[PDB]
């Protein structure tokens, strides 16, 4: 738990001359399902840590 | 028929690709990808990152 005390600085990967426009932001996670949690995406579903 | 667009939307590829052989221990006058300049150009020891 929590970040780890230290320094590194972070290089470059990629620009991209797409030129929209963005404001908002989500991400995408895993939804396991399984024996465990059977059905649709409204009830068969773990988190995961 | 081939045609172009034009608009206030920023660059995109293009068709300038100015290949010139190198030429190293003179006084010549360089211009690389957008810096240009005039000196001698050798062999260096120091290493960049990638």
């Amino acid at each position: 738990r929590d970040l780890p005390q230290g320094f590194s600085a972070l290089e470059p990967l990629v620009d991209l001359p797409i030129g929209i426009n963005i404001t908002r932001f989500q991400t995408l996670l895993a939804l396991h399902r399984s024996y465990l949690t059977p059905g649709d995406s409204s009830s068969g579903w773990t988190a995961g840590a | 028929v081939l045609s172009f667009e034009l608009l206030h939307a920023p660059a995109t590829v293009c068709g300038p690709k100015k290949s010139t052989n190198l030429v190293k221990n003179k006084c010549v006058n360089f211009n690389f990808n957008g810096l240009t300049g005039t000196g001698v150009l050798t062999e260096s020891n120091k290493k960049f990152l990638p």
